[PDB]
């Protein structure tokens, strides 16, 4: 049933200060949240037991590493809001299997770099949010420039925080060849 | 029986140019949106109606609309059905239009009542909205297609009421809080429609979908040999037959009516008994996991006694029409009413609504004109009274009628075409015309003026359903066997 | 010292709308409880320092209970999803509510919001009808009842109606306006026509699609509006004289309410969330934008109402799935 650490509801659970990922959450919920939780590492197969999740949210957490392909068992997840956290490392294959994700948020995570081809396979994406970050616009970030210039999903404006010669301009305005590094 | 089996609506969705525009001029976005709508509608249907909504085809009008979309849902429905008859060629149970425009009526969509499994009536039109709201709209349109209507008589009489006072029920007007459940009367109406022979095309399980195969969806597609669905309910049936979408050594099936205990049920066993007089019993073939598709007698056979002719597997009479329009207590009025009211009358007995002199029905057969019933109430089960209820009086007979309309321009207050006005004699357009005018097809018969060489019933697909132990194509050779 | 919202009471029932009014030099609170069909009236207990239950109006599925005080007489507009909507009058002699009027079921079918306003010493209320069949209607008080005045947005599923007064700038005076929010449509602004006594000149608010609700506030004579989006970006816009221009955007995760509130000449905005915490915003006068102030833990907030009692300020948070909460601004 509902964990004592989570303030669940009929179709929504709000796990605050949880030190581990709940596993016995009732299968009637379609929205799970994690605010200021204790666990600092999302491992593979942490959401297999809850196939009814249509919305997943993380806020104000502190994450060291999110493991490869951590969102298996969610074939109906349409919204994924991993925002306001402090993630030191995000894995390339993290969003594997999310063929129905229409909205994905990675805002205010203080991220400085993103692994190459992390958004591949998300054909259903209609809105990607990446504000509040400190991405370094250099030779390790051609893929995001190309994807932003080639994708059709609505991505809001984001700003560079890398080299002094690439300060305060839209990555959408960056060119694939223009990378002095 | 018909109520425990699972029904499958093979649905085809057409997205017009406005719906294409509403999704940023992208085909993939429109297809994904429509798939989500169909999936939520299927979720609504499977729980209560025991029916699956399967999306088998789709087309999007990326260039422009093939016809002018009107703000009137009924005109749009008529035009879309004409287009579907003339241009759409995919095989489906229903063809519904997803329109990006907004209709200027109380309804978010229009569909033909009981018109499923028909080329001319099997479809509807729906207007753009939120995925959940538009899923509810598609659900109610398909419910109209499968004979589910909001019974005005029982709703006014309080015979049945929606159990949800907050979100209401699906058949009612939709607000911000969307309904989720059908009333019990809606379930009963669906069961009555199924038991009357309607929806005979919903008993085949789709083989090809628009979705990539999933191990546990339920449908056996290419490559897959068995599919019992989700393992949660696979324990009840098919647990020992199919595992991980793979056969378990010696196995013949996964599920199905014609296959028990992982073994082909012997040929000749009954998988579907006839629901009415126009239906044909289906027997297992001995080498198939699912029962044979629901076939019935062809259009032309006599049902009940002599008062009805089968049309789509359903008996078509005047008493049944009276009950369908007004209520179950209502029965068809006596032939005395017809022969002494339709010959000479105004607003009480006629065969047309011409303003000049109405219609002076000829005494050849006046059973094809005004529908006169007995014990007619004040409001009909469905439609809208275009005027006032007729009331006309060695026997005294209560004799009444009406002018109920519907989604089309057809007046329900007149006798439906196809109703028997005599022996070998059946109505057509307010005129009692011979059966030869309807141009009914026949199976292959060897004798003179017979059906399947005498012994044998002609099915709706124009194949001879031979009698017991007659293998021959035209039911001519007796082959003993067991 | 700094201010903050401290929890005061937990009322053990769900709610949709919470309203306050002044009646006979006393302050009251009206709570619409959806699933029991009750308009719960609360009064301030001057002895126990609590909000005591005062009276009840029994309905079936009540979404709104708007109180209207017309010349020291209290009228309550009760909108119901089932059984139709009715108007009640407080009879102070018997200390009970009497039903004085019935709203036609064919006109108002699926109400979602009621807004009351006064134009030139005339009292009106608007019901937002979320059904295609039912139209958003304006009712006018003629001295003994409320009668239909105007239907506005036909064949649309209106979810919110907002009354505000803004200065269009070929002029200098401030004129009445109505803003209508409907499903899958842009918000619509109506302008009051003094001559014909009707709301006319329908105009859309651009770039804002599927706004659930609009709520306005004033900062030093400038009129702003808060735009409510369920999933996406809730926005704040400023009236430029002829149109609204974006001020800032805010992350919305299950947001059904975005309420501006002014407490002790401090401008606050509370953005609800069905899937995360509820964020209270403070208006930064120097930066002319809202800044994050505090987080509230309320289950599916539906409305936020400020109550002032003898220099004590209370915040009523209506919870659709849990217990409606009362906060104190300390
Ligand atoms: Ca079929
Ligand atoms: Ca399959
Ligand atoms: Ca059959
Ligand atoms: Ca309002």
């Amino acid at each position: 049933k509902c964990p004592a650490v989570c303030t669940c509801t009929k179709d929504n659970a709000l796990c605050e200060n949880a030190r581990s990922i709940p596993r016995t959450v009732p299968p009637d919920v379609i929205s799970l949240s994690f605010v200021r939780s204790g666990f600092t590492e999302i491992s593979e197969g942490s959401f297999l037991f809850t196939p009814s999740l249509q919305l997943l949210l993380f806020t104000s957490n502190s994450f060291d590493v999110i493991s490869d392909d951590a969102f298996i068992g969610l074939p109906h997840l349409e919204y994924l809001f991993i925002e306001n956290n402090n993630i030191k490392s995000i894995s390339r294959h993290t969003f594997r299997g999310l063929k129905s994700l229409i909205h994905l948020s990675l805002a205010n995570n203080n991220l400085q770099t993103l692994p190459k081809d992390i958004f591949k396979g998300l054909d259903s994406l209609t809105n990607v949010d990446l504000r509040g970050n400190s991405f370094n616009c250099d030779c390790k970030l051609k893929w995001l420039v190309e994807w932003l210039g080639h994708t059709n999903a609505t991505v809001e404006d984001i700003y560079c925080e890398g080299p002094p010669e690439y300060k305060k301009r839209k990555i959408n305005s960056l060119s694939s060849k223009d990378f002095d590094c | 029986n018909v109520e425990e089996e699972t029904k499958y609506i093979e649905l085809m969705i057409v997205n017009d140019h406005l719906m294409f525009k509403k999704h940023r001029l992208s085909v993939v976005h429109t297809n994904t949106y429509a798939k989500s709508v169909v999936n939520m509608a299927d979720l609504i249907y499977k729980d209560q109606l025991k029916t699956r909504i399967v999306l088998v085809a789709m087309e999007t009008w990326a260039t422009d609309n093939k016809f002018a979309i009107s703000e009137n849902p009924l005109i749009t429905l008529r035009e879309f059905m004409k287009y579907r008859r003339d241009f759409i060629k995919e095989k489906s149970d229903a063809v519904h239009l997803f329109s990006g425009s907004q209709f200027e009526s109380s309804r978010s969509g229009a569909a033909y009542i009981g018109g499923i499994c028909s080329l001319l009536k099997g479809g509807g039109v729906n207007e753009f909205g939120k995925t959940d709201l538009m899923a509810v709209t598609l659900a109610q349109s398909l419910a109209h297609n499968i004979g589910i209507i909001s019974d005005k008589r029982k709703l006014a009489s309080g015979e049945c009421k929606c159990e949800d006072t907050w979100s209401g029920c699906i058949m009612g007007d939709t607000g911000y809080y969307l309904p989720k459940k059908f009333t019990q009367c809606n379930i009963e109406e669906y069961h009555d429609f199924l038991n009357s022979g309607g929806g005979a095309c919903l008993f085949n399980k789709p083989s090809k979908l628009l979705d990539p195969p999933e191990c546990g969806n339920g449908f056996i597609e290419t490559g897959e040999e068995c599919d019992c669905g989700t393992p949660a309910e696979c324990v009840l049936e098919g647990a020992e037959c199919c595992k991980k979408c793979t056969l378990t050594q010696d196995s013949q099936c996964s599920d199905g009516l014609c296959c028990k205990k992982c073994k082909f049920q012997p040929m000749g066993t009954v998988c579907r008994e006839a629901v009415n007089d126009c239906d044909i019993r289906e027997t297992c073939s001995g080498n198939s996991s699912q029962c044979a598709p629901n076939i019935h007698k062809m259009d032309g056979y006599s049902c009940d006694g002599v008062q009805g002719i089968c049309f789509g597997g359903r008996c078509k009479t005047r008493d049944r029409q009276c009950k369908y329009i007004w209520g179950q207590k209502v029965t068809a009025s006596d032939k005395y009413c017809y022969e002494k009211l339709n010959i000479e009358g105004t607003e009480k007995g006629n065969c047309g609504k011409d303003k000049d002199t109405w219609i002076q029905c000829n005494k050849r057969d006046v059973l094809c004109g005004y529908l006169l019933c007995t014990n007619i109430g004040n409001i009909p089960r469905l439609g809208e009274l275009d005027g006032e209820i007729t009331s006309t009086l060695g026997r005294t007979l209560n004799c009444s009628g009406g002018h109920v309309k519907l989604e089309e321009d057809v007046d329900l207050g007149y006798v439906e075409d196809g109703t028997p006005c005599g022996p070998q004699m059946m109505c057509l357009e307010h005129r009692c015309l011979p059966v030869a005018s309807f141009n009914f097809s026949t199976c292959l018969s060897s004798k003179e003026g017979t059906i399947c060489s005498g012994n044998g019933v002609c099915s709706n697909e124009l194949k001879c359903v031979c009698n017991r132990h007659w293998i021959g194509s035209d039911c001519n050779t007796y082959f003993p066997h067991n």
